[PDB]
């Protein structure tokens, strides 16, 4: 069993500490840094296989991430080597369908894409709008408020508000969730996107439990606790749930539309 | 009394206009009506500003905050610090006129900007390109000081270690901000300024408009389920720094600066142009 997740996002952003949050791995080390350390010159395309072990079951584990991506002053076209990688990746497995011996099938396709938004407190900025609207029909996209904790519950509200009306509003079609307890997730994840999420590798003892968090000196965020943020939503839609269904919207709808309009040429 | 012009500069979505009513206790921000503080990105960098007059017992503070829309946040943010630049260069165009006086009031007319809170946000990392560009071109015509934003985004370990990431990058790309050490007075002034070049700067500070009670006392703070930061609260953030800086202490030094300096440089400059000097 394998998975393909791709990251995108501003430095700073907590995107290297949020993926080792998800699967509790030191998935970004010393040995491999994260994407905030790997810039070069130009935006760059850089994947990592990792085995992981999610409850006595192994997994397969791929990184995408785009070190650089935002992070300049002239941001033209910087989501043009993730489409490069994508279709690329479409272009594998379209000349493996039509190999004649074709017997064994490398599915090399991001099967998800996790979008970090920089957590304003005000709207969309024309960065996240232009790539959504570029990436949407190529790859299954899942919004997140990046650094939850950012924000006060109201500002965070309303905010969440904001991105949906202009998702609605620039025609962007993010990943939605198609059993009555699967449908039961369903409707407590429509009504808290875009999901503001928490990370943090660090454990401290909060009245006596001790809870997965950041220690502030006023308080403490807790990355678990479904009242700070919406990390546990994310990650039990992720790994344990909706992933084989990520990995079937990716074969059935993103790539037969790429092979659809590749042959049509 | 006496005028007072403060410019912020950072990305949409950082506290500026949120920090500006707390160093001045009042709704002096440009956004102060409903869906007025809810605006739309310009495509461009547009400069706006907007006065008010604050008493402080006899001292009538003349203040226009001077805000820069739309800086950073475009797709291609190149060269949107020359439209700053352009703004600080005209407004000591019009000093250049007007500082010869025919109107003969007591004082003249002051728009140029004394003080340039560039807000940086807390990545964790270094500093971005855009930050550096902006600096290493503003530094030299205005007084700049540098703050983190959203200070309660960070942890005392993070917050320690970005302040000296910043200090640092700030030292060696030669950017010489706001107190810059070569207008100390004596050694009194080096004291105090050194704690701040090499300490105290860059503030990482905190805005609020609420107040909230904690153990009985009333105070500026922001409200999270886990706890509220108090603003005014040295242990807290660095804000209550920022404010006995820029307002109790240095206030009359930066228009110092800004004249026997920046504007007198401008001057120096413009007297030489357009043909050079009238014969007389
Ligand atoms: N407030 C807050 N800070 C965070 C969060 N996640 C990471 N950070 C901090 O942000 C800094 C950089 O995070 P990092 O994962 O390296 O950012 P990225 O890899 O470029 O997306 C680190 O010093 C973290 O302590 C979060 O959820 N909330
Ligand atoms: N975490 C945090 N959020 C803040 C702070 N100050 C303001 N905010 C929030 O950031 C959002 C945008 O701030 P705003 O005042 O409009 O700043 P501006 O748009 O950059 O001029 C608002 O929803 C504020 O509630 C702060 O010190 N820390």
């Amino acid at each position: 069993f394998e998975f393909t997740l791709m990251v995108v996002g501003e430095s700073g952003l907590g995107k290297s500490t949020l993926i080792n949050s998800l699967f509790l791995t030191d998935l970004y080390s010393p040995e491999y840094p994260g994407p905030s350390h790997r810039i070069k010159k130009t935006v760059q395309v850089e994947q990592s296989k990792v085995l992981i072990k999610e409850g006595g079951v192994q997994l397969l584990l791929t990184i995408v991430d785009t070190p650089g991506f935002g992070d300049a002053v002239d941001n033209s076209n910087c989501w043009q080597p993730v489409i490069d990688y994508i279709d690329s990746k479409f272009e594998d497995y379209l000349n493996a369908e039509s190999r004649v011996n074709r017997r064994q099938m490398p599915d090399n396709r991001v099967q998800c894409c996790l979008y970090f938004i920089a957590p304003s407190g005000h709207g969309l900025k024309p960065l996240d709008i232009e790539f959504m609207k570029r990436l949407h029909e190529k790859v299954n996209i899942i919004p997140l408020i990046a650094k939850a904790d950012t924000l006060t519950p109201e500002e965070c509200q309303q905010f969440k508000k904001q991105i949906m009306k202009e998702i609605q509003e620039h025609k962007i079609k993010i990943y939605e969730f198609p059993d009555e307890e699967e449908n039961k997730l369903v409707k407590k994840i429509k009504d808290r996107l875009p999901l503001a999420v928490v990370g943090s590798n660090t454990i401290i003892e909060v009245n006596g439990k001790r809870v997965r968090g950041r220690q502030y000196p006023w308080g403490v965020a807790e990355v678990e606790n479904g009242e700070h943020c919406d990390f546990t939503i994310l990650r039990n839609m992720l790994i344990r749930t909706h992933m084989q269904d990520l990995k079937d919207v990716t074969n059935n709808v993103h790539y037969e539309n790429y092979r659809s309009r590749k042959l049509a040429a | 009394g006496f005028d007072f012009n403060i410019m912020v500069v950072g990305q949409s979505g950082l506290g500026k206009s949120t920090l500006v009513n707390t160093l001045f206790k009042s709704q002096v921000s440009r956004k102060a009506s409903s869906w007025n503080r809810e605006e739309k990105i310009p495509k461009t960098v547009e400069i706006k500003a907007i006065g008010h007059v604050i008493e402080e017992g006899g001292v009538k503070m003349k203040l226009t905050v001077i805000d820069t829309p739309g800086f950073g946040d475009q797709i291609n943010n190149e060269n949107c610090w020359e439209p700053i630049e352009k703004y600080i260069n005209e407004q000591y165009e019009k000093f250049l006129k007007e500082e010869v006086n025919i109107a003969r009031k007591k004082r003249i007319p002051d728009t140029r900007v004394h003080c340039c809170l560039y807000f940086i946000s807390p990545t964790g990392h270094s500093l971005r390109p855009l930050d550096l560009e902006f600096m290493k071109h503003l530094s030299k015509v205005v007084n700049i000081i540098p703050v983190i934003a959203k200070a309660d985004t960070m942890t005392l370990e993070e917050k320690s270690e970005f302040k000296q990431r910043v200090r640092k990058e700030l030292e060696v790309n030669g950017i010489e901000f706001y107190p810059q050490k070569e207008f100390d007075e004596d050694l009194e002034d080096k004291t105090e300024n050194d704690k701040i070049r090499q300490e105290s700067m860059p503030f990482a500070v905190v805005g609020s408009d609420k107040e909230y009670q904690v153990n009985g006392k009333r105070v500026l703070g922001r409200k999270y389920p886990w706890g509220i930061i108090e603003v005014e609260n040295l242990n807290h953030c660095e804000f209550a720094l920022l404010r006995d800086f820029v307002i109790r202490t240095h206030l009359q030094d930066l228009k110092e600066v800004t004249h026997n300096i920046h504007y007198e440089t401008y001057r120096a400059k413009r007297l030489n142009d357009n043909g050079g000097l009238p014969p007389v």
